[PDB]
RNA sequence: GUGGGAGAGGGUGGUGGAAUUCCCGGAGUAGCGGUGAAAUGCGCAGAUACCGGGAGGAACGCCGAUGGCGAAGGCAGCCACCUGGUCCACCCGUGACGCUGAGGCGCGAAAGCGUGGGGAGCAAACCGGAUUAGAUACCCGGGUAGUCCACGCCCUAAACGAUGCGCGCUAGGUCUCUGGGUCUCCUGGGGGCCGAAGCUAACGCGUUAAGCGCGCCGCCUGGGGAGUACGGCCGCAAGGC
């Protein structure tokens, strides 16, 4: 049981329906792999520094979660199945390291 | 890995008395836990040698401690082996 | 015959030759020149003067399509790079900007022995 | 000798391990997409070593460029 | 033991962008390439240069260093999982349980070998072009094994600090990585430089000793013949000891 952070970048062109469906599958797969959600930050569409999947922008999701370590990899795989999901990055959470303090 | 609760479980299990973290029995026990963990890690990942060195060093340490116990108090030695189930 | 009137100028420079490709804003080429297009044949293509002649030639060929303002793109490290630049600067063409696009790998491929003591 | 400014002294209170914050990290990148040296950043060994990893993390997400085109010249 | 720390230490899976080559499309024309100078070569079946899309293989730019880790070989994009080593603080626990280590066992760059796969770039052999008195070379155009992956062999090296391991003692100055602390500074571990005493044939070494000592292992005994011959062991072979 460790605390991670899930970054997901998906298609910015999504209408509210398809978007809702993608997030539904995200929550679904999450509960399937047993990840408790501590909080969520939806940053929406932002302008990428380089083209990803030929599209100049992307829609962002950030989930701070806690899940059994053993299945984390096995989770990420699933999250990459959907065509609409172009980026997945899972990071072990870390205490913030301040500079110039 | 090896969580603190497991460590305390085995320590309290093999402790000669309350508060004893350092006795030969405790050390051999802890080492044995580590050794088993590592070997089960090495049934897969058999191509990882750097860790296998670690396994060698731990094994050696355990053998030396057990030898010491064997010298001082053969009763506690046989007891230790019996509870741990070493020597094969 | 298009009448583009604004476009890009690519400069490919190496210690051997310098060649200039003038394109529309989409990157599709219009005309081009080089040290070989001018009467130079051998090593003389690496000349700064060669590069000047080339740049000027491509520019004059671009006047024929009636072009005025261009963007310059520099690739390669070789002689006569800045000479081709200066050439284009006033050819009668207006130079809107200069950029060095020279591709540098993140070290993918093993260089030839000539270029080695690197990766 | 980079006597213009040190990126640290030109900045306020901030978190180095945060890969999602662009408007700060961008200051640590050159005219090109390259990570600045200790001379320019004015960071320390530990700090710089963390900064690198967070920058790369941001790059992969698409928040920061791997490389850029050089203006002027 | 408890609590903290740093790290390219190792194994498995996944993944990101730059570049090269090939393919597809657009646009576009007489050459590109390469050298001291050239030629072979490629190009009117449209090459070079430019934009767009795709496939594949290999290596990870900046960070990056005189830096870090590892017993050595060696280790560098990013993420996750498994896992080794190590340092500091507290003075908690055991109570000499230690050091070394013939033989044994395991690890061991590159090249090389076996089976299967893969093959973008590079490239022994080889095919050409030049140079040259010749050129079985340097330079140029190609190119097979190989380089890459899995499994199994091989056991070498300028495998280098040309400095076996451990412990104790013997001025300091300075730079640096990483902890702790009354945080000008003190204290501890690691990496560098200059230097006290001392040592050394000299160069140099000098708290990271090549100084002063103790323990244990390995090794040397003039050069060539020769790391050859014979024997033995090991190896599919090359060959190794
Ligand atoms: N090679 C793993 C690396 O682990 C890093 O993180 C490593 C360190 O930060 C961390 O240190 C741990 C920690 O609990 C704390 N600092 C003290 C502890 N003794 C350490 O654990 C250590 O000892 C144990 C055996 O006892 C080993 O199993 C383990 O590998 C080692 N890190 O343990 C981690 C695993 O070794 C980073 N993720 C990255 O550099 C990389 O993935
Ligand atoms: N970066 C992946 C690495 O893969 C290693 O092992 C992987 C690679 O060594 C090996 O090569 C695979 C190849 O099988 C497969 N047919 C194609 C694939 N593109 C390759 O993967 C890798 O190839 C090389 C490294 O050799 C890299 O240059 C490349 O970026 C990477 N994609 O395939 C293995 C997995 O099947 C280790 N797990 C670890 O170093 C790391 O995760
Ligand atoms: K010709
Ligand atoms: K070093
Ligand atoms: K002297
Ligand atoms: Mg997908
Ligand atoms: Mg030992
Ligand atoms: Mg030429
Ligand atoms: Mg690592
Ligand atoms: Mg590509
Ligand atoms: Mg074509
Ligand atoms: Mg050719
Ligand atoms: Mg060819
Ligand atoms: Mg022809
Ligand atoms: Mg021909
Ligand atoms: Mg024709
Ligand atoms: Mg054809
Ligand atoms: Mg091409
Ligand atoms: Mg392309
Ligand atoms: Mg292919
Ligand atoms: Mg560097
Ligand atoms: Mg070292
Ligand atoms: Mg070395
Ligand atoms: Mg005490
Ligand atoms: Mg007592
Ligand atoms: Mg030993
Ligand atoms: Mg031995
Ligand atoms: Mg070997
Ligand atoms: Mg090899
Ligand atoms: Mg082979
Ligand atoms: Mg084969
Ligand atoms: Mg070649
Ligand atoms: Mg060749
Ligand atoms: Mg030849
Ligand atoms: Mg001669
Ligand atoms: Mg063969
Ligand atoms: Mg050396
Ligand atoms: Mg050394
Ligand atoms: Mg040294
Ligand atoms: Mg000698
Ligand atoms: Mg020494
Ligand atoms: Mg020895
Ligand atoms: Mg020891
Ligand atoms: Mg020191
Ligand atoms: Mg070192
Ligand atoms: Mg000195
Ligand atoms: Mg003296
Ligand atoms: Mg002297
Ligand atoms: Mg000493
Ligand atoms: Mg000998
Ligand atoms: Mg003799
Ligand atoms: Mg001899
Ligand atoms: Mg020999
Ligand atoms: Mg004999
Ligand atoms: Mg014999
Ligand atoms: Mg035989
Ligand atoms: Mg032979």
């Amino acid at each position: 049981m460790r605390r991670y952070e899930v970054n997901i970048v998906l298609n910015p062109n999504l209408d509210q329906s398809q978007l809702a469906l993608e997030k539904e599958i995200i929550q679904r797969a999450l509960e399937n792999y047993g990840a408790r959600v501590e909080k969520v930050e939806e940053l929406g569409l932002r302008r990428l520094a380089y083209p990803i999947a030929k599209d100049p922008q992307g829609y962002f999701l950030w989930y701070q979660v806690e899940m059994p370590e053993d299945r984390v990899n096995d989770l990420a795989r699933e999250l990459r199945i959907r065509d609409n999901v172009r980026r997945v990055m899972v990071v072990k959470s870390q205490e913030p390291f301040l500079a110039n303090a | 890995p090896i969580t603190k609760e497991e460590k305390q479980k085995v320590i309290q299990e093999f402790a000669r008395f309350p508060g004893d973290t350092g006795s030969t029995e405790v050390q051999v026990a802890l080492l044995t836990l580590r050794i088993n963990r590592l070997s089960e890690h090495l049934k897969v990942h058999k191509k990882d040698h750097h860790s296998h060195r670690g396994l060698l060093m731990m094994v050696g340490q355990r053998r030396r401690l057990l030898r010491y116990l064997q010298r001082e108090d053969p009763e506690r030695y046989r007891a230790l082996i019996e509870k741990l189930g070493i020597r094969g | 015959k298009r009448q583009v009137a604004s476009g890009r100028a690519y400069i490919h420079a190496s210690y051997n030759n310098t060649i200039v490709t003038i394109t529309d804003p989409d990157g599709n080429p219009i005309t081009w020149s080089s040290g070989g297009v001018i009467g130079y044949k051998g090593s003389r293509k690496g000349t700064p003067y060669a590069a000047q002649l080339a740049a000027l030639d491509a520019a004059k060929k671009a006047m024929a399509y009636g072009m005025q303002s261009v963007d310059v793109i520099v690739r390669g490290t070789g002689a006569g790079r800045e000479q081709a630049i200066r050439a284009l600067q006033a050819s009668g063409l207006q130079v809107k900007s200069i950029v060095d696009d020279t591709p540098v790998p993140h070290n993918g491929c093993r260089p030839k022995k000539k270029f080695r003591k690197a990766s | 000798p980079s006597r213009k400014a040190k990126v640290k002294a030109t900045l306020g209170e901030f978190d180095l391990r945060d890969y999602r914050n662009v408007e700060v990290l961008k200051r640590f990148l050159s005219e090109t997409g390259k990570i600045l040296p200790r001379r320019r950043t004015g960071l320390s060994a530990k700090e710089q070593r963390i900064l690198a990893k967070t920058i790369k993390r941001a790059r992969i997400l698409g928040l920061l460029p791997f490389t850029e085109k050089l203006v002027r010249k």
